[PDB]
DNA sequence: TCAGATTCCATTCGAATCCATTCGAAAATGATTACATTCGAATCCATTCGAAGATTCCATTTGAGCCTGCTCGAGCAGGCTCAAATGGAATCTTCGAATGGATTCGAATGTAATCATTTTCG
DNA sequence: CGAAAATGATTACATTCGAATCCATTCGAAGATTCCATTTGAGCCTGCTCGAGCAGGCTCAAATGGAATCTTCGAATGGATTCGAATGTAATCATTTTCGAATGGATTCGAATGGAATCTGATG
């Protein structure tokens, strides 16, 4: 056995070694030409579109764990809670 | 529900590469909370950019340009 | 050519081109103002291209990634500030 | 049209060893073709703002001055009045 | 005139030259691009100057201030999101 | 020049029993100005996204459902439309 | 006093130490300055708008740590958050 | 003159914001951000002067400035 | 001290980069205008500088009470391990929809003179 | 409330420019078939968060000095702003040539596999 907080840092450096994406591509396809059914019906999309919008995602939600982790050390915690990114997404006008 | 398709392991793994070391239980409804609201603004964008070029295909271009009107450019699809 | 006069590698007829085709209303473009953004052109790549070289120099491989620009460009300041744009394929910095 | 030649003729220049992919190189068109849609803009407004029609190197040396930060700005300045002198010569 | 035709206040051949003069190159602007515009910019202060009489009113006096101002632009969602200028003296 | 006429006409029009100060006049032309700038630029960005020479009102049309949010971007097309429509038949 | 502060619309620092300061700090980028009355006071609007700001997102920060008392800490997290630092 | 920006003017700005208490440490901290801010803007606005070749810094430079900068402003004329 | 994880040295190869050829596209050369910028004067505003004074903010000390930080035990929630189920990837195959380029061609914008307002300043 | 220098509005072309039809090609969508890697519960345990009671720190308020901001007045001057004239130079035709973009082809540098030697971690 490994005491808990081994692999976790394991995996921390791990994903910030590497470059690849970490989600699953056809989940994303799905939930993507879901939301555009509310805005246009009988909508195509390019391969390189949906690409280009998991790269956005992806990066958009790592610097939101960023700042949600700094405000989770700011309360003397190292769990992250749902008020933190709330507070996080609050001081930046989301 | 597509958007429980964004797994467990995937938004902890998106978590890890932002430096969390612990995770509460209720971080995974929050997460899609604000992924299906981003998501939603961009493509809201884009498909308004495909509809003035009066095509029925949503390219990466219009991505490209709705993110830079969202203030979030990106290199390495055009532009 | 203008850019031998100059002493660039970047082109000032083409980028003079695109300067007017840029222009508000009848606008008129200088011919020096080509040759210093030419310039400003040329030194911001060359910056770049170097951090970019070191660091690729730095993990034993000859060609240039997007991981390697990524890298020069999150560990300068002055970078950092300027380019606040999404690199596709970049990563993070490592840092616990 | 793209920069590739151009700037692989820098790169050489730089690191006369050392190759880059067609990704880095896509990347970097979009960085060159970003920063100089920034300096046209700024430019052509500061025309506007003291009531003039040409574009000079003077409106290049104050968009400059202003989006760049630093050091990086003192250093483009030189570069560029350089350039234009030898020019000019 | 040109206004009077479209049905609006603020002026259709003002703003057809202002579009004028910011075309890029040798660019071109339609006489009903203006029209536009104009309707746009005058349901916008329209908007705008309706909040703030309510607000003034609710007040019991008869002038609008940039306090009106502010406190109309503040208390509303969507001109919170449009507009985020500092409002001198508000 | 400047737009307090207009802006007087629309308030006489909204609030016909409310004056304005001359600050509060200062900061609507403030405003006024800002909504136009950014309409133009963004109608001249998209004319060039699609080789295109000439601003027309489906430029204009296309930036306010960019810029202005929703449930505001509606009444506003509907104005725009409506105005146009208008200008056209006389 | 929050209550006194927060329905007013005056200036909350004084025009004479904000004038001196802000020629103290235009001084290092040229000599010989001139300053308009309507500068000084843009920019005393600004700056007392910008603080203002500041301290409720420094506000929001202290709440989130279970305390009613702002440290400088506070005022770091506000300031990495939004971009400054 | 970073000094004559005193500790009541410091607590009113923070009384505007809601503050209900404030620990002694604030005020230093607080010139501190003012001076990085002004800095920032004032270059800007130096830089728009030199431009049009003026000794004299107007209310438009500043309102410019302010606009790069992300901070719009009405009433001084934009 | 032993089971896992991490990094390094060998081998081959196939995905990728660098080099070599033809070419329409565009840049440089050479007069020619006009168009815009620059260089003197001449008001003429608008900033700095000085002086004064009651007042109205600011400064310092004390002290009490309120707030924050610290210790400690309890519990509870998150991590790690493992076996079973599921669903993504990937490699073709076919087709069915839709860009994008040409060729007319009909719609509409800008320029020129003359008013007839009209907005801006007393 | 009045006057008058800008400046839209009208009539009339000239000619770009933006639309309507057609033809091909990309390319995006819909089926199909696996191995197998990833996800899902479930159990067990441990360390992390949280609440309560103390204990120490330190903020707010009040009173008394005292000090420096704010408004008004007025010269003095300097520094923006307008007016002509005189250049400086950028844009426009017309050729001619060179260069950069697309197409192919020879190395060759990254990319699996396959062990092997440490490095690290955890319980004894």
């Amino acid at each position: 056995r490994y005491r808990p907080g081994t692999v976790a840092l394991r995996e921390i450096r791990r994903y910030q070694k590497s470059t690849e994406l970490l989600i699953r591509k056809l989940p994303f396809q799905r939930l993507v030409r879901e939301i555009a059914q509310d805005f246009k019906t009988d909508l195509r999309f390019q391969s390189s579109a949906v690409m280009a919008l998991q790269e956005a995602s992806e990066a958009y939600l790592v610097g939101l764990f960023e700042d949600t982790n700094l405000c989770a050390i700011h309360a003397k915690r190292v769990t992250i809670m749902p008020k933190d990114i709330q507070l996080a997404r609050r001081i930046r006008g989301e | 529900d597509n958007i429980q398709g964004i797994t467990k392991p995937a938004i902890r793994r998106l978590a890890r590469r932002g430096g969390v070391k612990r995770i509460s239980g209720l971080i995974y409804e929050e997460t899609r909370g604000v992924l299906k609201v981003f998501l939603e603004n961009v493509i809201r964008d884009a498909v308004t950019y495909t509809e003035h070029a009066k095509r029925k295909t949503v390219t990466a271009m219009d991505v490209v340009y709705a993110l830079k009107r969202q203030g979030r450019t990106l290199y390495g699809f055009g532009g | 050519s203008r850019s031998q006069r100059a002493g660039l590698q970047f082109p000032v007829g083409r980028i003079h081109r695109h300067l007017k085709s840029r222009t508000t209303s009848h606008g008129r473009v200088g011919a020096t103002a080509a040759v210093y953004s030419a310039a400003i052109l040329e030194y911001l790549t060359a910056e770049v291209l170097e951090l970019a070289g070191n660091a690729s120099k730095d993990l034993k491989v000859k060609r240039i990634t997007p991981r390697h620009l990524q890298l020069a460009i999150r560990g300068d300041e002055e970078l950092d500030s300027l380019i606040k744009a999404t690199i596709a394929g970049g990563g993070v910095i490592p840092h616990i | 049209e793209s920069y590739s030649i151009y700037v692989y003729k820098v790169l050489k220049q730089v690191h006369p060893d050392t190759g880059i992919s067609s990704k880095a190189m896509g990347i970097m068109n979009s960085f060159v073709n970003d920063i100089f849609e920034r300096i046209a803009g700024e430019a052509s407004r500061l025309a506007h703002y003291n009531k003039r029609s040409t574009i000079t190197s003077r409106e290049i040396q104050t968009a400059v001055r202003l989006l760049l930060p630093g050091e990086l700005a003192k250093h483009a300045v030189s570069e560029g009045t350089k350039a234009v002198t030898k020019y000019t010569s």
